[PDB]
């Protein structure tokens, strides 16, 4: 889920819900790619081994 | 969002800095309103009516037993207020991000 | 030869659809000259339609 806002005014510009992490068709003439490993915490379950 | 009302109530004795406009914006979602002391986060912004300046702060508020959100205007540092404020939300109120 | 004074007043509004904030200004021009005997000034009241 992506929310874009301006850096000096703060007025709303756009939002999106994407699957392949490509922000397309909200900023005119530009497509933005965000890395897949952003904002995830990883742990290991030894009682279930997963 | 979901159903949540309005209407703010004062506490007698508060002091106001100047006439202006105030904006309260949410930070996190919750619908677990069944009666419990708790706290959640908000962002507050103030704009004046004579010079037009803008100030941005963080604040917190919490429900107590049912559908009421009490805030503290004392933490408006630099500007400065006093007294309390209570938003009458209501029971079975789901609060989403952006309302 | 006719005088005036300038007063700047801000006013704000909120839209219910996008979540943006509008902050505009009006400048009233207050009229030439009034007053009692040299004390502080004078002005009349009322209401008008913009």
């Amino acid at each position: 889920t992506i929310k874009v806002t301006d850096a000096h005014t703060g007025k709303f510009i756009g939002s999106d819900s994407v699957n392949d992490s490509t922000l397309r068709g909200v900023i005119q003439g530009v497509d933005v790619k965000i890395d897949s490993d952003v904002g995830v915490s990883i742990s290991w379950n030894s009682t279930k081994k997963t | 969002g979901s159903n949540f009302g309005s209407v703010a109530t004062w506490t007698t004795g508060g002091t106001v800095a100047d006439s202006g406009y105030l904006l309260i914006e949410a930070q996190e979602n919750f619908t677990v309103s069944a009666g419990t002391t708790a706290n959640y986060t908000f962002k507050a912004t103030f704009v004046d009516a004579k010079t037009g300046e803008k100030s941005t702060y963080e604040i917190e508020g919490g429900d107590d037993g049912a559908g009421n959100l009490v805030f503290d205007l004392a933490d408006m540092t630099g500007a400065g207020f006093s007294g309390e404020v209570s938003i009458a939300i209501g029971t079975d109120a789901n609060m989403q991000s952006g309302d | 030869t006719i005088d005036y004074n300038s007063v700047t007043v801000y006013h704000a509004a909120l839209n219910v659809e996008t979540g943006n904030l509008d902050v505009g200004n009006l400048t009233f021009n207050f009229r030439e000259d009034t007053g009692t005997d040299t004390a502080y000034g004078s002005t009349t009241g009322g209401s008008f339609d913009l």
